[PDB]
């Protein structure tokens, strides 16, 4: 049991749901109509795997999940494409009209006509765990569903399944690839309204993505198949000590206790490494010493800031392949003499570690090489509220003059939403300051 | 004399495990419950850990209590595993997450009266049942916050029996989490009113034990384990085959505990020799008891220069001249005479066994109540204060229902318990 649900809202979250879901087929060794030869209990069991896979008596692997987006052709797309016989038809939700890249018409107009029946759609498949853990909720901030719907989604979950935990892989906006002016709006509103009832969410910057895919992977002009591919590894390093076990693999739970330090300071910095093509992984074997000191480039972070001009909280290495601890302790032994790391003083400064023998995974056609050992750092910073400054800075130059709020307004919204949303932003930039303060 | 095991958690069902199959080799058991020995010195006192089941069969009295199915699991492959009653596997599912409000309060109070039932079972089986020993650690949620829940409720319903721990201490040295100062000086505060006797195990002294002295660069948990299954065996070796001196866990507590709340010891081992030509070196009696008190050879982080030594108790096994233990524990005595507090006379016994440990010739296993104990519980309360000043992480248990306030109550008895020790280490 310790199952998880993974729901995945709008295009982002639902193009990123096929990128995971892929690559977890393939580290388990799932074919793509279900079947899985390795697995000799049939119709069930109680394997690492299956808490994100349930069975069929007809022995298919059936991801613990759900995709829900207001229009139908992206999810019309997996309902085509090679992991159709993956999902039952009814895990695959869809309406007929979009969002507009509007909060409103994601949580209220159109989002409360499929609500109920997404919640239905939910509760069917956690009726078949025995032991449900939590869920793992996939969206952007800056469309009107990845924004509004989740939103509605989160709060009407946490009155359905109380304090059952609910993490989130967020996308937050880049101008590269943004496809909405208020997408600063979106943001703060839907980041306001869940806060109280995600308990872990963890940030994807899509500009940090796109200069990783061009410096890295010497990808000129990175699409969403680029970025989804790349983020997709980073939330299978995540989901990793979920999905298999091992003697040194600690469970993301575990990491939550110590990434967590308040309620409100649930934002982990996620930096993973080694991102490398193929051209340039030939005859270079990246050490545990190499891929451990990447995780303090910040240009290998997940989100644009600088931890260098901040404070940690917490460090955690979550290490996957050909590792072990010897190596690590004399990784992290070096690290602590030359770089920049200097913790709050009210939290112990040791790094939490955890490794997974299964080595990394790549798609074919991707651009990733296939590498030995890998790694993921989730460290808790203070520098993570840069990001909250940066969206709420666009969000003020535009508001002062309530350019686009009539589109709000006219979905029925009040200028009061917006004020409450901005102010319990204002109050989180200074949560972060706070922490950061030396004790009396 | 009978007495009743649980272990509780991860740590305490691990160390558990390993206790069991130490000890079940040095009385002839095999991993099915067969006697296999040759000497009747291996049967004369197995009652007291062992019930003689059908099939002139031994079983453990032995309860394994987890809120998670997977270590006892583990524990039930294991070498022994099999050896264990299986109505005494006492189980849940939903785990502690290390967080002693969950093993205390909320998930451990649902799961605490099967165990309850457990022991009332194994009780009742006991001509005459003398106390309780439990294995767990101090850091987690399960061990710590179920543990002491467990022992409360057993002190409610055996109020005149012996209560026995082995605590596992955590250290930032060697830790899961942020949160083990929390849940350690929430369990301190149980075990000051509600054990008579605790072995305080540092996973600080076990890890700079096997990196410096047995010159391990890297232990596991369970390289740390078989020096504490060995202490424990040593500990215990006075309950389980006849003598004199602390046969049973009143006496004990009676010549180790001058003041109740002062209960919690430093346990000692030797020899312990890294490997190479001088495994095999022959020890003599002189250098068994040097290195037995020896701090390097102490498994809580203290050093007993820092403090006066209340009572000791050192037992020696394997085939040795008592009258040379004699004349060497004098030794260190009258040597060292300062360190031994002048107003309780004769505060060390010493006891002999003929019956060595596996692998060792002979060995000496030292138990001392020091003053210097306090450094232990210092440690842990500074940890806890560097926190618990801006409140940090205190969410997780706040969600279960927990007040500051208690927090605040158990800081301020394990301070009382430090200043306690500072009084009689300057009286
Ligand atoms: C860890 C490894 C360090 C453990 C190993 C054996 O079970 C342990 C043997 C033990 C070793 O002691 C040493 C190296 O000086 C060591 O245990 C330690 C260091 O704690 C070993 C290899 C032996 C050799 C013991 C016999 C004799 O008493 C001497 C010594 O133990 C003591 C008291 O120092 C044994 O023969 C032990 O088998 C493992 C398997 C290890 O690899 O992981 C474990 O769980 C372990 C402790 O069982
Ligand atoms: N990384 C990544 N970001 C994406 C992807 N698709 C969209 N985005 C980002 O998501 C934001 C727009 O939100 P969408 O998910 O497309 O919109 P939606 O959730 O479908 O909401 P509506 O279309 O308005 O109903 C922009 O910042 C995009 O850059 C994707 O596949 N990968
Ligand atoms: N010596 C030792 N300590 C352990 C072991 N497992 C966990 N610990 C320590 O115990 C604490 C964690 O408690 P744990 O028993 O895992 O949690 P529980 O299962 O909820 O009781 C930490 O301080 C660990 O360092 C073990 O096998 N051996
Ligand atoms: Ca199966
Ligand atoms: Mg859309
Ligand atoms: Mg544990």
């Amino acid at each position: 049991m310790r199952e998880c649900i993974s729901i995945h809202v709008g295009q982002a979250g639902v193009q990123i749901g096929n990128a995971c879901w892929e690559l977890y087929c393939l580290e388990h060794g799932i074919q793509p109509d279900g079947q899985m030869p390795s697995d000799k209990t049939i119709g069930g069991g109680d394997d690492s795997f299956n808490t994100f896979f349930s069975e069929t008596g007809a022995g298919k692997h059936v991801p613990r999940a759900v995709f829900v987006d207001l229009e139908p052709t992206v999810i019309d797309e997996v309902r085509t494409g090679t992991y159709r016989q993956l999902f039952h038809p009814e895990q695959l939700i869809t309406g007929k009209e979009d969002a507009a890249n509007n909060y409103a018409r994601g949580h209220y107009t159109i989002g409360k006509e499929i609500i109920d029946l997404v919640l239905d759609r939910i509760r069917k498949l956690a009726d078949q765990c025995t032991g449900l853990q939590g869920f793992l909720v996939f969206h952007s901030f800056g469309g009107g569903t990845g924004s509004g719907f989740t939103s509605l989604l989160m709060e009407r979950l946490s009155v359905d399944y109380g304090k059952k935990s609910k993490l989130e892989f967020s996308i937050y906006p880049a101008p590269q690839v943004s496809t909405a002016v208020v997408e600063p709006y979106n943001s703060i509103l839907t980041t306001h309204t869940t806060l109280e009832h995600s308990d872990c969410a963890f940030m994807v910057d899509n500009e940090a993505i796109y200069d990783i895919c061009r410096r890295n992977l010497d990808i000129e002009r990175p699409t969403y198949t680029n970025l989804n591919r790349l983020i997709s590894q980073i939330v299978s390093s995540i989901t990793a000590s979920l999905r298999f076990d091992g003697a040194l693999n600690v469970d993301l739970t575990e990491f939550q206790t110590n990434l967590v330090p308040y309620p409100r300071i649930h934002f982990p910095l996620a930096t993973y490494a080694p991102v490398i093509s193929a051209e340039k992984a030939y005859h270079e074997q990246l050490s545990v010493a190499e891929i451990t000191n990447a995780c303090f480039e910040p240009a290998n972070q997940m989100v644009k800031c600088d931890p260098r001009h901040g404070k940690y909280m917490a460090c955690c290495l979550l290490y996957r392949g050909d590792v072990v601890p010897k190596d690590v302790n004399a990784a992290i032994a070096t690290i602590k003499t030359k770089r920049s790391i200097q913790f709050v003083d009210w939290c112990p400064t040791g790094f939490k570690v955890g490794i997974n023998y299964q080595p990394p995974t790549v798609v074919p056609g991707g651009d990733l090489a296939k590498v030995q050992r890998a790694v993921c750092m989730l460290s808790n910073t203070t520098a993570i509220a840069e990001a909250w400054a940066r969206l709420d800075h666009k969000f003020d130059l535009m508001y002062a003059k309530r350019a686009f709020v009539h589109w709000y307004v006219g979905e029925g919204m009040e200028e009061g939403e917006f004020s409450e949303a901005r102010e319990d932003m204002a109050a989180l930039e200074k949560d972060y300051e706070e922490v950061g303060v030396d004790s009396v | 004399r009978e007495i009743v095991h649980i272990q509780a958690g991860q740590c305490g069902n691990q160390i558990g495990a390993k206790f069991w199959e130490v000890i079940s080799d040095e009385h002839g058991i095999d991993p099915t419950g067969s006697y296999h020995g040759d000497s009747d010195l291996q049967l004369e006192r197995i009652n007291v850990y062992y019930n003689e089941a059908t099939g002139n069969k031994y079983v453990p009295r032995a309860i394994l209590v987890d809120l998670e199915p997977g270590t006892m699991d583990s524990v039930r492959s294991g070498p022994f595993g099999q050896i264990f009653r299986p109505d005494n596997f006492v189980f849940g599912q939903s785990g502690a997450g290390n967080n002693w409000a969950k093993g205390h309060y909320t998930e451990g109070a649902e799961l605490v009266d099967s165990v309850l039932d457990v022991v009332r079972k194994e009780s009742e089986s006991c001509d005459c049942l003398q106390g309780f020993q439990l294995t767990h650690s101090l850091g987690g949620g399960t061990g710590s916050g179920m543990g002491t829940l467990l022992i409360s409720k057993i002190r409610e319903e055996y109020p005149d029996r012996i209560m026995n721990t082995f605590s596992v201490m955590p250290s930032p040295k060697v830790s899961d989490t942020v949160v083990e100062p929390y849940n350690a000086t929430l369990s301190v505060h149980q075990l000051v009113e509600n054990t008579d006797e605790t072995y305080c195990i540092d996973n600080e002294a076990l890890y700079d034990i096997c990196f410096r002295t047995l010159k391990l660069t890297t232990p596991t948990y369970g390289d740390l384990n078989h020096l504490v299954s060995a202490t424990m065996s040593g500990v215990t070796t006075c309950l389980r085959f006849p003598g004199q001196l602390n046969a049973d866990l009143r006496k004990l507590a009676v010549n180790m505990v001058p003041f109740p709340r002062l209960h919690f010891f430093m346990p000692g081992f030797a020899p312990l020799t890294s490997r190479g030509s001088q495994q095999y070196r022959a020890l003599t009696v002189p250098e068994l008891t040097q290195q037995m008190f020896d701090s390097k050879n102490m498994m809580a982080a203290c050093d007993p220069r820092h403090g006066r030594y209340l009572t000791v108790a050192a037992i020696f096994r394997g085939r040795m001249s008592m009258k040379e233990v004699d004349e060497q524990m004098l030794n260190v005595q009258n040597k060292n005479s300062s360190y031994f507090v002048e107003w309780i006379p004769n505060n060390v016994k010493t006891a002999v066994c003929d019956i060595p440990p596996r692998g060792l010739k002979m060995s000496a296993t030292f138990i001392g109540n020091s003053t210097a104990i306090q450094e232990l519980f210092k440690r842990i309360s500074e940890q806890f204060t560097a926190m618990f000043r801006r409140k940090a992480f205190l969410h997780w248990y706040t969600g279960e229902g927990m007040d500051e306030m208690e927090f605040t109550e158990a800081e301020s008895n394990m301070n009382d318990l430090v200043s306690e020790y500072q009084q009689y280490q300057d009286a």
